RNA sequence: GAAAUUGUUGAAAGGGAAGGGCAUUUGAUCAGA
RNA sequence: CGUGGAGGUCAGUGACGAAGCCUAGACCGUAAGGUCGGGUCGAACGGCCUCUAGUGCAGAUCUUGGUGGUAGUAGCAAAUAUUCAAAUGAGAACUUUGAAGACUGAAGUGGGGAAAGGUUCCACGUCAACAGCAGUUGGACGUGGGUUAGUCGAUCCUAAGA
RNA sequence: GUGAACAGCCUCUAGUUGAUAGAAUAAUGUAGAUAAGGGAAGUCGGCAAAAUAGAUCCGUAACUUCGGGAUAAGGAUUGGCUCUAAGGGUCGCGAUCAACUU
RNA sequence: GCGUUGGAUUGUUCACCCACUAAUAGGGAACGUGAGCUGGGUUUAGACCGUCGUGAGACAGGUUAGUUUUACCCUACUGAU
RNA sequence: UUUGCUCCACACAAUAUAGAUGGAUACGAAUAAGGCGUCCUUGUGGCGUCGCUGAACCAUAGCAGGCUAGCAACGGUGCACUUGGCGGAAAGGCCUUGGGUGCUUGCUGGCGAAUUGCAAUGUCAUUUUGCGUGGGGAUAAAUCAUUUGUAUACGACUUAGAUGUACAACGGGGUAUUGUAAGCAGUAGAGUAGCCUUGGUUACGAUCUGCUGAGAUUAAGCCUUUGUUGUCUGAUUUGU
């Protein structure tokens, strides 16, 4: 008989299933539509998840209770020093699909990649890449030809690209190597592109502006195997519940005499990926600039790293991306950012922000000062200094 | 590494003992020790004084000291079987505090 | 010193049972003349 | 067709190997079955004519015994708690000694008894089995030792009752 | 020792340190806890839990078989320290001795 | 495609009313679903009442109390090599 | 690697065969329309012709195809070289230059075949593997163990580790939590008890005050480190 009382679903049975992502750094899945009159440029970046702070702004939203007032937000710093370009790779189309038809890379791979190719990298002789280095020899006749290759087929090109994690405090050691599409017409000249920028870093300032509307694709946070109620939120049984309470009464109808995939069970929770979109860049930030956390409005000169460190991540030294809100994955994960597939013209984007203040306190406490100085201005003298 | 050699150790217990079972936490004191003179004298056969037991123990099974200085000596030994013919010996040092000490060679004994 | 059941060795087969019937291929084995 | 036993017969087979058993080896019979070879084995047994029956199994939640898959699985999680060193030993988380940390906390995890048990007491030797891990230890195993009354009990008295 | 206490908690004498262990710290459990705001809307039902709780002082209704109801209900206080006062024995007002309770 | 509720009374399905709501549609799945629960009801044994029966006892009448066992196998499902 | 691996050529051994026995012989589109040829005024053009199936086209004679002698013509074809071009949908094929070599049944001769006994597939293909002989080529990793916690029931994942912006253990600094340590001192302290230079002293005293936002703790899943000390070649396995 009928349910006796209708109600929702619990969870998404689009995000199935709930298991363990095959690789810790996501898979952008989709690439921004290519628009070939635009000039030759990177479709999304690699960064790492460095943490969260608060910011204040002025809301510019006419028709809101909070027009012109101040409002504070929530925002996600994304390490982003400059990718290295070392390679490229050609995709012809088929009745198939997209198939990979070559790839050139670069003459010399730094030991930070080049660790990317190896399971134990101390033990080994690190032969990896020298016969193809040699493809340079004297003219580089083969490198040549197989870019050409590219530029006669290979309807779409994607540049190989790796993080530099020694920038970054993660004591990893061993760079992410990923494809990231190259957008702007002339396949010729995205294989131009490729080539003139091998062994040559991209900032994040060359792929990404302020107040644009970006996506976030990462692997989100492990919770290891995780009971129903928590994995799919399903309604705690009464406390009088023989054999347990956080379970699922009625796995099942008797027919079909068989559970049935869209039940909730116990399970895998989190390690999944996820690509979450329409997240507003705040500040796109410079490693080398001090006074990275200050405003036209503060004027503090601090840098955008909390007092004491991003707990268990480290102080920020490189270019970041700070976005609005929240992204899936913890802090030290490789998180990828790409451009907006569509054009969202909805006075949430479009919304020029300006950060009056950026939250530099300690994030391992409640902390109360944003510098030292401040800190020091507030408690005087101390008995160590100060 | 294949010496008879004798260094003065200060290890975090505290750090090593965090969110341990009560009733657990000085014999875990004493299998984080054993495993501390592994660590940094190579030797699997690592033997402690029963003066260092009563240190560990000195405060009942879940008062575990927060660092305790050691004396670690990896000396050779000669017996029945090979079995390792490097030992280390852990001994308390007895100093009024363990904080603020770093690791030194003793040099005589 | 049987069978159930088991180890080893050897032979063979094995995409959600296995086993069976008719027929032949292939491998092994063998009587009759 | 086959089985146990019986009368007759083949002056049947057999320690130079009867019977039994094993044998994707051979032959006969539609079949019940029969025959042969090879291995194993060790003392009896068979063909035919008849006699006779406690004479043929897949079952009966059959009977007795034996054995699996389950499965190296469920589990060995109440009674706060163990640790260091030495000795012994082939072997030590578990034995002994020392050290330390704990507990029972006198309505005891102490010291005695009644019922019951019956040697479990104690020593020496000692670990195949038992102590659902272990064991050099033990209420185990082997061999011994040990219970001393005029006064403590029984014995005597009567009770309900017999 | 605390305490009204043969309660609970800690200790002395005595005894024991015996329960198979080691390593990790997923889900679900068993046992023990906590929780913003709401406060029984949960549920057959306040089941479970929570709240209350000792002692001193105040105050205590209906009803009643006049005995109770009654710890009704409902209030307050409680540590530590330094003091003050009162409460006894024996000997010939004095001398001396002594223990707690308020 | 998507949602279709919070409560008072009753073991209740049903019913009824309060109220919110966009709406408070109807149904199935062994009258889905007890090795998922719960056990209020029903539905053993205790007990009370009314009627009936001479009686033992009866009542699709009322009332009160009344043990809810097992997964470690196979598959299915969820995750994992 | 107790001479390992790979490629090529040859030979020899195996191994099988979803099934060779002349050739899978390439426009596209329409079908109430087309193909081909040709012409021009180049089109949705004129004219001619074809279909009515591949019943075609090509190939096809020679001891399973031998050995030879000529003629004719500079064709056809095989091979290994070679010139250049095109082909990425799974290209791995298509085309093309030049010379060399063999065959040529286009035509005409000479020799051979037997006895496999009147048939017996009467063995002619290609699939993998191994080995040996030569030539050519290259000179790693992965796992276990240790380690990390972005992971995790176990597996799995993600990190690090052969001399360094290395790693670890400590120590230092930052951060953070609590809330002012111990010790000493005080003309602080309700008072009580003594003492005498009766205006002060001694003893006890919860507490108060100062040194003292001090002291303690702080990664165990915080940040950082010009310091101290140490570590850095164990095991197993993998070949086209
Ligand atoms: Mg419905
Ligand atoms: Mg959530
Ligand atoms: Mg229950
Ligand atoms: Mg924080
Ligand atoms: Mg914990
Ligand atoms: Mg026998
Ligand atoms: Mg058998
Ligand atoms: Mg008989
Ligand atoms: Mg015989
Ligand atoms: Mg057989
Ligand atoms: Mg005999
Ligand atoms: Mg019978
Ligand atoms: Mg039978
Ligand atoms: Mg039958
Ligand atoms: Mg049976
Ligand atoms: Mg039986
Ligand atoms: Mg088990
Ligand atoms: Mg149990
Ligand atoms: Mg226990
Ligand atoms: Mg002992
Ligand atoms: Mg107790
Ligand atoms: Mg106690
Ligand atoms: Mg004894
Ligand atoms: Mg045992
Ligand atoms: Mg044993
Ligand atoms: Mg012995
Ligand atoms: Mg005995
Ligand atoms: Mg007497
Ligand atoms: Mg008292
Ligand atoms: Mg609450
Ligand atoms: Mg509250
Ligand atoms: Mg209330
Ligand atoms: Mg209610
Ligand atoms: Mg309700
Ligand atoms: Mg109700
Ligand atoms: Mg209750
Ligand atoms: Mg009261
Ligand atoms: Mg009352
Ligand atoms: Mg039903
Ligand atoms: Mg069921
Ligand atoms: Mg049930
Ligand atoms: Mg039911
Ligand atoms: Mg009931
Ligand atoms: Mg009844
Ligand atoms: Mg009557």
């Amino acid at each position: 008989s009928h349910r006796k009382y209708e109600a929702p679903r619990h969870g998404h049975l689009g995000f199935l299933p709930r298991k363990r992502a095959a690789s810790i750094r996501a898979r952008v899945k989709a690439f921004p539509k290519d628009d070939r009159s635009k000039p030759v440029a990177l479709t999304s970046f690699l960064g790492y998840k460095a943490g969260m702070t608060t910011i204040v702004r002025d809301l510019d939203r006419p028709g809101s209770k909070f027009h012109k007032r101040e409002v504070v937000e929530a925002v996600t710093v994304v390490d982003t020093p400059p990718v290295v370009v070392v390679g490229v790779v050609g995709y012809v189309e088929t009745p198939r699909g997209l198939r990979s038809l070559t790839t050139v890379w670069a003459e010399h791979l730094s030991d930070e990649v080049k660790r990317r190719f190896y399971k134990n990298w101390y033990k080994s002789k690190k032969k990896a890449f020298t016969k193809y280095s040699a493809k340079y020899a004297q003219d580089g006749a083969g490198i040549e030809r197989e870019l050409a290759r590219i530029k006669k087929y290979a309807s779409v090109v994607r540049v190989l690209v790796h993080t530099q994690i020694r920038k970054t405090p993660l004591a990893q050691k061993k760079a992410h190597l990923a494809e990231i599409q190259l957008n702007g017409g002339s396949i010729s000249e995205k294989v131009d592109w490729a080539r003139e920028h091998f062994e040559k870093t991209v900032a994040v300032d060359s792929v990404f502006e302020q107040n644009e509307m970006i996506d976030a694709i990462a692997v989100t946070k492990g919770h290891g195997f995780e009971g129903v109620t928590h994995r799919w939120g399903t309604k705690k049984l009464p406390r009088k519940t023989h054999r347990g309470l956080r379970k699922v009464a009625c796995i099942g109808a008797w027919h079909p005499a068989h559970v049935m995939w869209s039940v909730a069970r116990a399970g895998q929770r989190g390690y999944h990926s996820r690509t979450s979109i329409n997240h507003k860049i705040y500040r796109v930030g410079k490693g080398d600039d001090e006074a990275n956390g200050a405003t036209s409005f503060d004027r503090t000169k601090k840098t955008i790293t909390p007092m004491g460190g991003f707990v268990h991540y480290g102080e920020i030294k490189n270019d970041f991306i700070m976005v609005k809100g929240c992204i899936p994955g913890n802090r030290k994960r490789i998180v990828t950012l790409r451009k907006s597939l569509y054009t969202n013209t909805s006075r949430k984007a479009l919304e020029e922000v300006s950060l009056k203040w950026i939250d530099t306190a300690s994030k391992f406490g409640k902390g109360r000062f944003q510098t030292p100085a401040e800190k020091h201005a507030f408690m005087g003298t101390l008995k160590k200094d100060l | 590494l294949k010496d008879v050699v004798t260094r003065e150790y200060t290890i975090n217990l505290h750090k090593r003992l965090h969110g341990v079972s009560f009733k657990k936490r000085a014999p875990r004191a004493v299998k984080e020790i054993k495993k501390f003179a592994k660590l940094h004298m190579g030797t699997d056969d690592v033997r402690l004084a029963p003066e260092l037991n009563q240190a560990i123990w000195k405060r009942g099974v879940k008062g575990v000291e927060y660092r305790l200085r050691l004396r670690i000596s990896r000396k050779r030994n000669e017996e029945e079987d090979a079995k390792n013919p490097l030992f280390s010996y852990v001994e308390p040092v007895l100093v009024a505090s363990a904080k603020g000490l770093q690791t030194v060679v003793v040099e005589e004994d």
